[PDB]
RNA sequence: AAACUCCAUAUAUAUAAUUUUAAUUAUAUAUAAUUUUAUAUUAUUUAUUAAUAUAAAGAAAGGAAUUAAGACAAUCAUAAUGAUCCUUAUAAUAUGGGUAAUAGACGUGCUAUAAUAAAAUGAUAAUAAAAUUAUAUAAAAUAUAUUUAAUUAUAUUUAAUUAAUAAUAUAAAACAUUUUAAUUUUUAAUAUAUUUUUUUAUUAUAUAUUAAUAUGAAUUAUAAUCUGAAAUUCGAUUAUAUGAAA
């Protein structure tokens, strides 16, 4: 297992797959920039890494804006949506759809995932 | 009076018969050859990927054992790889029964010289 | 001298039988194709008509 | 576990080539394969001598997909419009510089592999880079060489590096002894931590001794440079460098790595890239005479403007993208003077050799030897493999069980 | 009713100065089958017979429309006639909103839940048919996303064609190569090989785990674009990020 910033990681596992897996803020193609950066090739995996390499890992990583920092924005953009009153600011208050999506019939998701306070 | 003239060699010796087959068509030139086959310009092998559909197209000549007593040139255009070997395989038998007419018979009997009907419909 | 040859096969009925069983969705090349590799592994091993 | 020690696991391709499925055929006593009297086995089936075996399959001559789980050992017709044609090229012509081509599955490889059998009989040393996928794919380490000024692939080089050692006479080596001074730091696990570098003298050492020279990764690359300098100075021995499925080089200009600004490297940035062309375009000279380098396309890659061009066979055509026409590989064939040896299709009298052959090894199916006439069988076998192509009349014989 | 008739299919003639090219075609006319004959067997109303098989000839194998009654259903937002009611309003126009609300329930679809199956790539370009383009179809090229290029999206520009001519539009699957979590069935370091794109040996390669991954793409954030006078309720597309249920 190999432990970057937290998260575990199994050791056959694609750098640049895992990068944008199990971090929240990085997909396909910031991952690919990062494992570049770093001089790691592409389809190298973690039980290959070093700790030096490793570390370097953590330092990029925490240059950008990533897990609280990256859910931060999104919680904050909904809240403003909230404050302003604005229809879509309803919408998420109230559980439901806030794309224009119909619900007489499904909206279960929007009835599951759309809060104030989302994830 | 008949319809019908008497099929016959042309002036280089080559057999010219149409087939088709669902939405595809097919002109071949047989003549006596030692078993060298083009489709369109290009090698059976490359045109047709299918073995079944290669298969089909050599029938006709298995049934008569002339495999490597002819070369053909067949030219085919519309439908996909099975209408196209299989519209090849019926205007060969048709172009083979000119050479021996004897041999009609043979061909009628395995089922090279019927004009399969079958085409998509339209759903009613 | 072909009065007395019959008319080749067009083609093997039980083989055309298994392959259709295997084939779906109208894939007959590659229901062809994994009984024909299925049996070249059966020749592979036991060396006989498969 | 799921998979027991002999379970059949892998898929279908990788099974046949891998799961040793030639232990149950039967010996035939065949001819050997001998340029020297190839008046004795011209249009004959044969097999490769011992010494011949070992180093083809250490250089990667024989491959997947190629019916050879069928025979004992893998087997080869001596043809005259292919085999021997080539062959009198290859000892006569004074550049000896071909690129094989031909249509997919019309026997390149093996042609490749003859042309090897020869080398090894003739006294040469053999490079051969049977995939190059692998240094251009990006799933092995690269790092930056600054005295270089190129992308070096450690993991790549080793392996390479071993097969040229393995493949090749020990005594053919050990002739060539160095003209230089090498000296390179020590990853030899008994000794590193005593001798911080190994040296390589001069008259003293050969160029068997740089061939085991263990070495850390990031050294490697000036390991390639010496022993690609030490056997295109040497004079003794001809070397034959082999390019197998070189139409990936071609069609691949910029591998899958990417430099520390997320651009693709271009390949001639690879030090083995760098090193391929440098011998095909003439920078990389060989004392030597009977050098050659022989290339060969596979019809597995893409296909596009580049190879045509640097042949003669078409036009320049200067709009064309550069994804379907690399100027820069046509400048480097071009002036390598590279000449087209593309491999006839069988005729029917080779047909008849071959199935003659299959059926003494006992892969023919019944359909085909009972209730069948003999020259029926030829006929039908000819025309069902598009009137030559070997690998189509194997797949007719062995793989279409309809 | 059936016959007949038309369509399809096979064939013949005619037409095309074979660059509007597909002559392997187009569309006018005609012909053909509701097939025919011999033979053996089994039945029969046993004869000039059906069911069968055998042999021979044949391209011949499929469809369409079709009478009048009787009994019954629908407002037809798919046409009427009368009666009946409104006539400063139950008629007419404009602006905005609604028809898109959301507890539960039901119908019909779409995409999925991985290895007889998904994803990439395939340029002298594998292989179609039927349609559309004057209230238009939009080529190639260039620019940006964006990277050598390709791919995809949009912008710039508006070639040809109002058409068997040019455009929408290089069909797709197929096929080949590569890749693919679960899977220690892998990967890596050494050594090894007559499996070398590979074998074998020794070490490390995580645990968690009935489970959701490199399956899946719902939901959501931000930025940009398209149509239109206008995209807030309430449209479409793209990029980065998010990655639910199953
Ligand atoms: N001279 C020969 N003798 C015996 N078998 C041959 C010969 N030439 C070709 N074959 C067989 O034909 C098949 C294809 O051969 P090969 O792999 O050399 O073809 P290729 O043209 O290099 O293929 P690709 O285009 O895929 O690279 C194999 O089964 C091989 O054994
Ligand atoms: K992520
Ligand atoms: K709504
Ligand atoms: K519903
Ligand atoms: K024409
Ligand atoms: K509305
Ligand atoms: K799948
Ligand atoms: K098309
Ligand atoms: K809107
Ligand atoms: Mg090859
Ligand atoms: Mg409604
Ligand atoms: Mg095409
Ligand atoms: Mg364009
Ligand atoms: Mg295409
Ligand atoms: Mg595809
Ligand atoms: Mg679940
Ligand atoms: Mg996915």
């Amino acid at each position: 297992v190999v432990h970057i910033l937290g998260k575990g990681f199994k050791g056959k596992e694609v750098i640049k797959i895992a990068l944008a897996s199990k971090f929240y803020g990085i997909g396909k193609t910031t991952a690919e920039k990062i494992c570049s950066k770093l001089g790691l090739y592409p389809w190298m995996r973690m039980h290959q890494l070093s700790e030096p390499q490793i570390m370097s890992i953590a330092s990029e990583l925490s240059t950008m804006t990533i897990e609280g920092d990256a859910r931060a924005i999104v919680k904050d953009n909904i809240a403003l949506k909230r404050k302003i009153g604005s229809y879509s600011g309803m919408r998420h208050t109230l559980h439901l759809p806030v794309r224009g999506q119909h619900t007489r019939n499904n909206a279960k998701t929007a009835r599951k995932l759309n809060k104030i306070d989302r994830r | 009076s008949n319809n019908i003239k008497i099929k016959t060699l042309d002036e280089f010796g080559r057999s010219i018969a149409v087939g088709k087959r669902k939405s595809s068509t097919a002109k071949v030139f047989v003549v006596r050859g030692t078993g060298e086959i083009l489709v369109n310009g290009r090698q059976l092998n490359d045109y047709f990927l299918k073995m079944k559909d290669r298969e089909s197209i050599m029938y006709p000549l298995q049934v008569i054992e002339s495999v490597g007593k002819y070369n053909i040139f067949a030219t085919t255009s519309g439908g996909g790889p099975t209408g196209q070997a299989e519209s090849i395989m019926h205007a060969i038998a048709k172009a083979l029964v000119v050479f021996n007419p004897l041999l009609k018979s043979r061909l009628h009997k395995a089922g090279v010289l019927t004009r399969d009907y079958r085409h998509v419909e339209r759903k009613k | 001298a072909l009065k007395s040859v019959p008319i080749p096969p067009r083609k093997n009925a039980t083989l055309d039988h298994i392959t259709n069983m295997i084939m779906r969705h109208g894939k007959k090349e590659k229901a062809q194709t994994i009984l024909s590799r299925a049996l070249y592994l059966v020749y592979c091993q036991t060396r006989q008509d498969p | 576990k799921r998979v027991t020690p002999g379970s059949l696991y892998k898929n279908w391709t990788n099974t046949t080539h891998t799961a040793q499925l030639q232990q149950t055929a039967v010996p035939l006593a065949l001819p050997i394969f001998n340029f020297d009297d190839i008046s004795k086995t011209l249009n004959k089936v044969v097999s490769y001598s011992n010494k011949q075996y070992k180093s083809l399959h250490h250089l990667g001559s024989f491959k997947k997909s190629q019916f050879n789980e069928l025979f004992q050992k893998p087997v080869c017709l001596v043809r005259e419009d292919a085999t021997n044609s080539f062959l009198k090229k290859l000892v006569s012509h004074p550049v000896k510089k071909f690129i094989i081509t031909g249509e997919p599955g019309v026997g390149k490889t093996v042609l490749l592999s003859q042309a090897h059998a020869y080398a090894v009989d003739s006294k040469q040393i053999i490079i051969n880079i049977s995939y190059p996928e692998l240094f251009l794919n990006g799933r092995n380490d690269f790092s930056y060489d600054d005295d270089l000024k190129l992308f070096i692939q450690p993991m790549y080089l080793k392996k390479l590096i071993r097969k040229i050692l393995k493949a090749n006479d020990p005594a053919l080596l050990k002739s060539i002894e160095l003209s230089k001074d090498y000296k390179f730091s020590n990853a030899n696990p008994k000794n590193a931590s005593v001798k911080p570098f190994v040296t390589l003298n001069k008259t003293k050492n050969t160029v068997l001794d740089l061939l085991s020279v263990m070495t850390h990764p990031h050294n490697r690359g000036k390991l390639m440079k010496a022993i690609i300098d030490e056997l295109s100075v040497q004079s003794k021995v001809p070397i034959m460098f082999t390019v197998d499925n070189f139409s990936k080089v071609l069609t691949t200009a910029y591998s899958a790595y990417r430099n520390t600004e997320n651009k693709q490297i271009y390949s001639l940035d690879l030090q083995m890239g760098k090193l391929m062309m440098d011998i095909i375009s003439g920078e990389t000279k060989f004392a030597n005479g009977e050098s050659s380098t022989i290339l060969a396309i596979s019809g597995v890659d893409r296909t596009n403007k580049t190879l045509p061009v640097a042949l003669g066979k078409i036009p320049v055509d200067p709009y064309v993208t550069r994804y379907h026409y690399e100027p820069k590989f046509v400048e480097l064939l071009q002036k390598g003077n590279v000449t087209e040896f593309e491999v006839p299709k069988l005729n029917k009298q080779e047909v008849n050799e071959l199935i003659d052959y299959y059926k003494q090894s006992n892969v023919l199916l019944d359909k085909d030897i009972t209730g069948k006439k003999w020259e029926n069988l030829i006929d039908e076998k000819y025309f069902l493999s598009g009137n030559g192509n070997p690998r189509e009349l194997l797949k007719s014989l062995v793989l279409s069980h309809r």
